[PDB]
């Protein structure tokens, strides 16, 4: 059991690396099939029975969406015969590429992949490794990137965040709190990949870095929102001012750093004489900042901590590489004049 | 452009290179300043002023780091306007010379209220 | 030629309605593994009329992934039926 | 400013550094030592123009308006400690560590050599403001009022992103005021309407109109411990000035839509005045003189040609100085009776007989007594709107008509007597309740002498 | 005491099965507190075989 | 009494002596690798 | 597809008010069709017939907008002054809209759906009329 | 009776308004695996007829 | 017991040191029936480290050195006090229930971390299915209420999923209830008059309701007597450990069972009774109210930094 559950965690990222390296489209169709091979175990670890029937929900959604993928190569076998990864040279090909691709990374049709599966896995402990599966497919659009037909590439991300927005505000469940804006995050960097497909990655860095510096401070106890009540006054109290810091980050307030992606990325959109389509996204956002107010007036109030529990004893936890996360997720919108001239 | 798959190329050697006591490199590392100080707050130290060989190794870590990132930085904006200069030189079919001409010629608008 | 278009009218037995649905959820399972033979022979008559000599050990490399795959999706088909007896797809409580 | 902002962000490991309860004087004491420097190598001439050193100052040359800015950390901590000393020392330290840090980014705010550098410090705020609202407040209505505050300011802020950068790819680059020599004018399009109006209407959003003041008797209803913030809030609402940089060039003829951001601003001044004589709330009486003689300034910007930036200039500090004191008069007077019911404070005027002196210099600055800074602030406006068209006499007359009734109606309610209750009520104005509400007066008739240092470019 | 309301109330309307704030609707579950095990229905009476006269 | 694990104590203390004078020599070298080039 | 819009934005201009109403209920007539009306369709598994009807039955109900969409504006584009104006085709979003005002009772929708409607009503002859462009390239 | 009414009306009604359709996209997403997949299929089709997507 | 990944890598602790010496042993019994008599007198010869039953200060029997903070900062319904049983108050009565079963829980969430850690049997004095038996005789006796019964009754299908059960559990030599001259002669003034709707109903309590796990494969070994005393005692000494390793398992139930081969039944309960802050995780009150189990916001809220002088007693500089 414990070094066989490395060797099924070390072969999850050595799947999506030859997706990576790759001159050939037989190799990223066993890429990122393997992957949808070594996550299965890491659903199950304790055997519940929502798990068994959440995984199954999982599976099938990622069997088609692989399925459809070696579809899109055969069709462009026969014309022209090259398998280098480039242009697709057939917009029957490029069209059933994009959208059929769009389900790994979940866009805004190919709906409930996201809420399904990570609600009620009783592995909330991470699930941190659903930022690989929105790592393969983003290293797979950016060679295939001059041959699109950019319009269902902005009809998958306008609708994005008008409907990542929307579905959450209906919620409790923190985990689906996390699995909604998760979508509107794939919103703001597939609406920019066809207009300069780099500062693409500067939204991707920074989303990978916000993310899992959120899912490690819930790792004392939390569950539910009622449950992030009872833990400030109870737990520590410097927990309560450092989840207020991050959240109010990953909205986009100018004084941190969520606010260095948008800043920049509409440095791209305009300068190509394209105004109502930034215009109605950074308007779209304002409410995926009602997700995180009126989350953040839950803990920063002492709304009722009642029932009265003692936490005498102090923590032994694995914090790991907690330290020096909200030190570059707030702090570093002075310190990027050029982050993009490192990643490009 | 060329020389794929490297962190920073060998063409780098004539920049200047970024010499310290820049407010950066400053910078760097004042906020990895402010992480050792968190890093005591998460556990309940409850000191402040904990254990320095824990406060110390995180200012050396930033700096080091950043000091070797900002060397390709300044690369890249020096690999971007030789390239630019280049296509400015040749093609002056697409850069032309702009006529000379002082307020003799303007008739502008004239708008007073 | 005709050869070619049978068969992809054949490739729609994915057909997506019946890819999930209805229950006997071993039914939809069925046309998963029934959906090869509609690249491993679309596949098959394109490497070999058109002498590649070397594109022709992909079909066989094609046959086994999606049998080890289908193996592991047929593993899970049991625990939902080791819990209840029955499939049935409109079982559903984990809600979106 | 060379080194303004950084020796008052030396103040901030100064408190948390210090001992147990000379935290307060420790503050206090190196704060007011701002004061001399902030005035020292500032105000210089004068000539077209002071650049002051780099892409961080051009000095705040023609609008001084910062000296002002640097009074109130040396200001509110006096006032603060009425009601917040039952706290902890770990939530006393923060909340003057964010205070300081709200100072912080309005003195690189007001001076901002760009309008990019404007932007992002224009809304490097409205975090620790939203903390002093939500924490720190009474009971409830705190929540929704702290939503209010927001997505008005948000909402109007962001197109100017999209407005800026704008400009900054077409015309060569924004990044200096001084590179705006070059100014292509703005005709009459169907797209240089939007240009106009997304630019304009955030600012807009807090200085408000009639329209959209939703948000002003919200924050500063339900608000902190004695005005803390309340006092930051009202520089703040005159700290969307960037009008004045911005209209005066960058569209400089566009006149031809001002009329709808006219007559909703000067019909709704002779109103939104007109509606508070029925308030019930003391501290909601003060916020609607707020809405009223502030909008003043919006029919004085958008009609250009000075003698009305003569006025238009001494108004922004006219009512900082007197709105400050009139929530320091009644974030004093809560603390001994606990409503803020207008109707319960009655029965005075014989028991504080000392602070009957700060009722009425306050109330005869709005009454404005031609020799102070406030009717030489309005009758510049008035001589200016007069010359737009003749008829505007009669509505900024009867402005000053039912101000006068609006005053004294706060005095007048202290004016009564035999008490009927009220065991408590003892405390007889103590040493700080009368100097925190001192020094007000002592620079707002003071500059009268020689108020040209209190004037724009012009 | 004194400060604010912070009301016994906003804990059961934020009170976590599905939020209802603009209507009440099939509402899903109040959801498992511990890892979530409901489902525990595995039994079956095993085969009954005679080989009898066989 | 001081009782740390008297392990690593010091190795917080060594690498960084290791790291700086592994980067002032990279840094001292490459302040002339400019002329040398240049 | 696109060339509906090149048989709408190209040869009426105003005039000809049959083509004009026939072409621009074509449009909003397909949409009735649409994901909503697939989403309910689905979602409610309708039944054997009479649910199907009841299903379409509102997509029948949707249609009706675009019947009117060019019949405001072109009879109100000639019979002022002939040209076609910004504030000749707002006069095709309030009544236009009312249509979702006049089923499912008005007083809270009817109002609403006249207002809004005629802030996305008049901006879109004024895409044109500046020449903006949506999904554009360099 | 204007004030509090009048321009209260019009902007909170936006807060009751995205609300209202804050809950026809949680609500009929309630689970039925049958039902996201005959969804799909709509999707996969309506991006064949509808525009630019083949050309 | 077990220490992270690394050190379980290179020696398990599920069997080598529980070499048939788990003997995981509890007691049942009634009041002043199986207290110290029979119990605390087993530890030697079969090396058996006794624990004390309950108490407000089992918390503040652990974390230190030490000594018990007062009744003020750990606010329970106090032993000798609710002996008033009162059946109309603010309250509240079912406030000691909630510290009475988490003071329960940590016994027997160190009990599991001292076997593995050590491989030495423990005796309890009453383990965590003993609380069940007082809510039986709470509920007809008129001081509890309904909407309180419910929620450990929910708690109990909530925290209760990785114990192992004990293994020759011993209902004590437990009278006809002459209980009523013992609690009267053995002194106990507080404990008072309250009659026999407290006394018979835990009586019959113990025998229809404990049952289940009395008729679950460990077996049991039960005595109804006035005491042992050299009768009772060498034969549940003796033939009680024939009954240890012989005579001792059915299903089997507690082994560290069949995955102690570095598997789900050798660390993933040695790992998850360490660090006794996860044990009491779930131990989260209500959905907000129920009405007893309160606690203000701040008054008492106000409580804690008084309970919160440095947060952590010594820790020094340069370590
Ligand atoms: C026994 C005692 C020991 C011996 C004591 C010494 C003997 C007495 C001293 C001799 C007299 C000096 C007194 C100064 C006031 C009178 C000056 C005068 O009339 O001639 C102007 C005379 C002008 O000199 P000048 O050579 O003719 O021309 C130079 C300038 O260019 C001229 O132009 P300008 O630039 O000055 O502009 C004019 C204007 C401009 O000045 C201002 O407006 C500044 C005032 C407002 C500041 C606002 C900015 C704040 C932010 O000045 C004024 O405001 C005049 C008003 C009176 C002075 C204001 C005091 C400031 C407070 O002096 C001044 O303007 C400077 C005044 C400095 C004030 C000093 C403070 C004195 C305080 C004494 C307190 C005594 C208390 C006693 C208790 C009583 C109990 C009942
Ligand atoms: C970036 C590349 C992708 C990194 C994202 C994280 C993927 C790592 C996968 C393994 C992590 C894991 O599962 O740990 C959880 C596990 C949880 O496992 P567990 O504790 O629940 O189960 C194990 C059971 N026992 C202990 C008995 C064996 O541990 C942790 O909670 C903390 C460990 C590390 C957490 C991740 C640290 C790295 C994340 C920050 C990355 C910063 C990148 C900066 C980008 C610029
Ligand atoms: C055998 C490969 C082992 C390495 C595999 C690493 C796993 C993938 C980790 C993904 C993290 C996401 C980082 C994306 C940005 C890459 C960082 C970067 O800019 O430096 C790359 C640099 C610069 O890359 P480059 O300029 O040489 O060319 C590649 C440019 N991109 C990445 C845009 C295609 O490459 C290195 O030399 C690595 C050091
Ligand atoms: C090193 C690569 C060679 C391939 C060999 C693969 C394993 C072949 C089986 C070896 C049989 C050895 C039997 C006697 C072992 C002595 C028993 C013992 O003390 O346990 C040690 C055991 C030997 O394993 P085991 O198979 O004997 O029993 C362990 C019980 N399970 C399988 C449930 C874990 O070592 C370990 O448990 C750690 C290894 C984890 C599981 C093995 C897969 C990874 C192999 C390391 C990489
Ligand atoms: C001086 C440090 C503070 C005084 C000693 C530490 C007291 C303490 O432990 O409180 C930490 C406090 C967190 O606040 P809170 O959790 O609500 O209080 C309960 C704490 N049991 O606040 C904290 O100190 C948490 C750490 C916040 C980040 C560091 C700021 C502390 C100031 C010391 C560093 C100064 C240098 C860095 C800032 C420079 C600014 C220019
Ligand atoms: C801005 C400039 C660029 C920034 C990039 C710099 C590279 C990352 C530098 C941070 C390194 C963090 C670190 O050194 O460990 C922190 C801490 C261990 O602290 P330690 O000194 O070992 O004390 C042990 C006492 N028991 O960690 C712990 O508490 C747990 C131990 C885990 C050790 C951390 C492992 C990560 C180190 C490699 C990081 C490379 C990936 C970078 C990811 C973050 C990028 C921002
Ligand atoms: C309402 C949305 C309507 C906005 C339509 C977009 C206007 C536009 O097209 O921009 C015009 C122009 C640049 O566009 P373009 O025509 O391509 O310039 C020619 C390039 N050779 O010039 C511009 O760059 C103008 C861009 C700034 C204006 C965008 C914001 C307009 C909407 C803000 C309205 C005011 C706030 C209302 C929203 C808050 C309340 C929700």
């Amino acid at each position: 059991n414990p070094i066989i559950f490395i060797i099924i965690l070390l072969t999850i990222m050595l799947g999506t690396i030859i997706v990576m390296i790759s001159s050939h489209w037989l190799l990223v169709w066993i890429g990122f099939e393997m992957n949808m091979l070594a996550i299965i175990p890491i659903m199950m670890k304790n055997h519940n029975p929502r798990a068994t029937e959440a995984s199954t929900k999982y599976f099938l959604t990622q069997s088609t969406a692989s399925m459809l993928l070696m579809m899109a190569v055969i069709i462009n076998l026969m014309f022209s015969g090259q398998w280098t990864v480039m242009k697709l040279f057939n917009p029957m090909a490029s069209m059933l590429m994009t959208m059929a691709l769009a389900m790994k990374l979940g866009m805004a049709p190919f709906h409930f992949w996201v809420p399904e599966v990570t609600q009620g896995i009783p592995l909330s402990s991470g699930l941190i490794l659903l930022t690989w599966q929105k790592l393969a497919p983003m290293s797979v659009l950016y060679q295939i990137f001059p041959s699109i037909n950019l319009n269902l590439i902005l009809t998958l991300s306008v609708l994005s965040i008008l409907i990542g927005g929307w579905g959450g505000l209906n919620q409790t469940q923190l985990r689906k709190i996390m699995a909604y804006s998760s979508i509107a995050h794939m919103g703001w960097m597939t609406a920019v990949l066809p207009y300069n497909p780099t500062m693409t990655l500067l939204n991707l860095i920074i989303y990978i870095i916000m993310t899992s510096t959120m899912f490690t401070m819930f790792m004392a106890n939390s569950t539910t929102t009622t449950l992030s009540l009872s833990h400030t006054w109870n737990k520590t109290p410097i927990m309560t001012v450092l989840i207020l810091a991050t959240l109010l980050s990953m909205g986009g307030l100018p004084p941190l750093s969520g606010f260095m992606p948008k800043w920049m990325i509409i440095q791209e959109m305009t300068k190509n004489n394209s105004i109502i389509l930034p215009t109605f996204m950074a308007i779209t956002a304002l409410l995926n900042l009602y997700f995180y107010m009126r989350l953040t007036y839950s803990t920063t109030l002492t709304m009722f901590p009642s029932t009265n529990n003692m936490k005498m004893k102090w923590q032994f936890p694995l914090m790991k590489k907690m330290t020096f996360l909200p030190t570059m997720v707030v702090l570093s919108t002075m310190m990027l004049p050029l982050t993009p001239m490192l990643s490009v | 452009g060329r020389a794929t798959f490297q962190f920073l190329p060998d063409e780098a050697r004539s920049l200047p290179p970024p010499k310290l006591t820049d407010p950066r490199l400053a910078f760097v590392g004042f906020l990895g300043y402010c992480s050792g100080l968190i890093d005591n707050a998460i556990r309940r130290r409850p000191v402040l002023l904990a254990g320095l060989h824990r406060q110390l190794l995180y200012i050396t870590s930033f700096v080091f780091v950043g000091y070797y990132l900002l060397k390709r930085q300044d690369y890249m904006y020096a690999v971007r306007d030789h390239d630019m200069f280049s296509y400015i030189k040749s093609h002056p079919e697409d850069f032309p010379e702009k006529d000379k001409k002082t307020y003799g010629e303007v008739f502008e608008e004239f708008h007073p209220v | 030629s005709m050869v070619y278009m049978n068969i992809m009218m054949a490739f729609t037995v994915s057909l997506v309605g019946l890819l999930m649905y209805r229950s006997h959820l071993m039914s939809s399972l069925l046309c998963l593994e029934g959906m090869m033979l509609s690249l491993f022979v679309m596949a098959a008559l394109t490497i070999l009329n058109s002498h590649f000599t070397l594109a022709s050990m992909m079909p066989i490399i094609l046959l086994v992934f999606a049998a080890c795959e289908a193996a592991l999706g047929l593993s899970l088909l049991v625990m939902v039926s080791n819990t209840y007896g029955t499939d049935y797809v409109q079982n559903l409580n984990l809600l979106q | 400013m060379l080194k303004y902002i950084i020796p008052t962000i030396m103040l901030m490991p100064l408190t948390w550094l210090s001992k147990n309860n000379m935290i307060w004087v420790n503050s206090t004491a190196h704060s007011l030592l701002i004061s001399f420097t902030s005035l020292l190598l500032m105000n210089q001439f004068g000539d077209n123009s002071l650049n002051f050193s780099l892409l961080f100052f051009s000095d705040s040359l023609s609008t001084p308006l910062l000296i002002l800015t640097m009074w109130l950390l040396p200001l509110m901590l006096m006032a603060s400690q009425h009601h917040l000393s039952k706290e902890n020392l770990t939530r006393k330290k923060l909340f003057i560590t964010m205070l300081i840090s709200l100072q912080l980014f309005l003195i690189m705010t007001f001076t901002a050599m760009e309008l990019i550098l404007f932007y992002i410090l224009f809304e490097a705020t409205l975090v620790p403001t939203l903390i002093i609202i939500t924490r720190w407040g009474n009971q409830t209505e705190r929540l929704n009022a702290g939503l209010y505050f927001l997505f008005y300011t948000l909402a109007g802020s962001l197109p100017l992103l999209v407005a800026l950068i704008y400009i900054q790819n077409t015309v060569g680059s924004l990044n200096f005021l001084m590179l705006q020599y070059w100014v292509q004018p703005v005709h009459n399009s169907w797209s240089n309407v939007f240009m106009w109006l997304a630019c304009m209407m955030a600012f807009m959003v807090k200085m408000p109109l009639y329209g959209l003041h939703l948000w002003l008797p919200k924050a500063h209803v339900e608000a902190p411990i004695a005005g803390s913030m309340v006092l930051a809030a009202v520089l703040l609402k005159l700290g969307g000035y960037g009008m004045l940089r911005i209209t005066l060039i960058l569209n400089p003829m566009t006149d031809f839509m001002a009329y709808p951001f006219i007559m909703l601003s000067l019909w709704g001044m002779i109103m939104t005045s007109s509606i508070c004589l029925r308030q019930t709330d003391l501290k909601s009486l003060i916020a609607y003189s707020s809405v009223s003689h502030m909008a003043l300034v919006i029919v004085a910007i958008l009609i250009q040609t000075p003698w009305s930036y003569m006025g238009a200039t001494a108004l922004m500090i006219a009512h900082g100085l007197t709105s400050s004191m009139l929530f320091c008069l009644a974030n004093s007077n809560y603390e001994r009776i606990h409503s803020r019911t207008m109707i319960l404070a009655r029965g005075l005027q014989t028991l504080l007989p000392l602070m009957a002196t700060w009722w009425l210099l306050a109330s005869l600055t709005n009454l404005a007594l031609p020799p102070t800074i406030n009717l030489i602030g309005e009758l510049f406006v008035v001589m200016s709107t007069f010359s737009w068209s003749n008829i505007t006499i009669i509505l900024m007359g009867v402005n000053m008509v039912i101000t006068a009734l609006y005053s004294l109606y706060m005095l007048i309610m202290t004016q009564r007597g035999k008490y009927t209750y009220h065991i408590n009520n003892i405390s007889p104005s103590f040493t700080r309740e009368n100097a925190l509400m001192s020094l007000h007066i002592l620079p707002l008739l003071l500059l009268t002498l020689n108020p040209k240092i209190i004037l724009g470019p012009l | 005491a004194r400060q604010w309301q912070p009301d016994v109330e906003w804990a059961e309307q934020y009170g976590g099965a599905v939020m209802y704030p603009t209507k009440e609707t099939a509402h899903w579950k109040p959801p498992p507190w511990n890892d979530v095990d409901p489902p525990k229905d595995t039994l079956v009476s095993n085969l009954t075989l005679n080989f009898g006269p066989q | 009494h001081g009782s740390p694990n008297w392990l690593k104590v010091g190795l917080t203390l060594g690498t960084s002596v290791f790291l700086w004078i592994y980067l002032i020599k990279q840094h001292n070298e490459d302040v002339l690798e400019y002329k040398r080039r240049n | 597809a696109k060339t509906v819009l090149r048989q709408y934005w190209d040869i009426p201009e105003g005039t000809e008010c049959h083509r004009k109403t026939y072409a621009t209920t074509s449009i909003g007539g397909a949409a009735g069709l649409v994901v909503s009306a697939y989403s309910v369709a689905l979602k409610t598994p309708t039944s054997f017939l009479e649910g199907v009807a009841r299903t379409g039955r509102y997509t029948f109900t949707a249609a009706a907008i675009g019947a009117i969409f060019g019949l405001t504006s072109c009879i109100s584009a000639q019979v002022r002054e002939k040209p076609d104006d910004p504030l000749n085709y707002l006069i095709g979003g309030c009544a236009g809209g009312l249509i979702l005002g006049a089923r499912t009772r008005s007083y809270g929708i009817g109002a609403a759906a006249c207002a809004y409607m005629g802030l996305t009503a008049a901006l879109v002859k004024m895409g044109q009329l500046e020449g903006w462009q949506v999904f554009a390239e360099p | 009776l204007l004030d509090l009414i009048w321009l209260e009306a019009i902007l909170p009604k936006t807060i009751s308004l995205a609300q209202m359709k804050a809950s026809t996209l949680v609500t009929n997403q309630k689970g039925l695996i049958k039902l996201y997949f005959l969804s799909f299929l709509i999707t996969i089709l309506i991006s064949m007829i509808l525009f630019n997507f083949h050309e | 017991l077990q220490y992270g990944p690394l050190a379980y890598i290179l020696g398990e602790k599920a069997t080598k040191k529980m070499t048939e010496k788990s003997k995981l042993i509890t007691v049942d019994g009634n009041i002043c029936s199986g207290k110290s008599k029979l119990a605390k007198e087993i530890a030697e010869k079969l090396g058996l480290k006794h624990f004390p039953e309950a108490g407000i200060h089992y918390v503040d029997s652990t974390t230190g050195d030490g000594k018990p903070l007062p009744v003020q900062f750990s606010g329970n319904c106090s032993l000798e006090k609710f002996y008033d049983d009162p059946k109309s108050n603010d309250g509240n009565s079912y406030r000691l229930q909630a510290w009475l079963y988490a003071s329960r829980l940590l016994q027997y969430a160190d009990a599991l971390e001292h076997l593995l850690s050590t491989g030495q049997g423990v005796v309890l004095e009453r383990s965590i299915y003993s609380d069940f038996v007082f809510l039986e005789a709470m509920y007809r006796q008129g001081f509890i209420r309904k909407q309180c019964v419910d929620h450990y009754n929910q708690v109990k299908k909530v925290t209760i999923c990785e114990y192992l059960p004990p293994h020759v559990v011993v209902y004590v030599d437990v009278p006809v209830p002459e209980v009523q001259s013992r609690i009267q002669k053995k002194g106990n003034p507080h404990e008072m008059k309250i009659t026999s709707a407290y006394l018979q109903d835990i009586e019959n309590a113990y025998k229809g309701t404990f049952l289940p796990e009395m008729s679950e494969k460990c077996e049991v070994l039960q005595y109804s007597a006035w005491e042992a005393q050299d009768a009772e005692k060498v034969v549940e000494d003796i033939e009680y450990l024939k009954y240890d390793k012989g005579p001792w398992l059915d299903q089997n139930d507690r082994n560290l069972h069949k995955l102690r081969m570095l598997v789900q039944d050798k660390l993933e309960v040695l790992n998850y009774t360490s660090i006794p802050v996860f044990l009491p995780e779930v131990t989260v009150g209500a959905h907000q109210s129920d009405q007893v189990f309160q606690e203000f916001t701040e008054l008492p809220g106000r409580k804690y930094r008084a309970g919160y002088n440095e947060d952590v007693g010594d820790k020094w500089i340069w370590l």
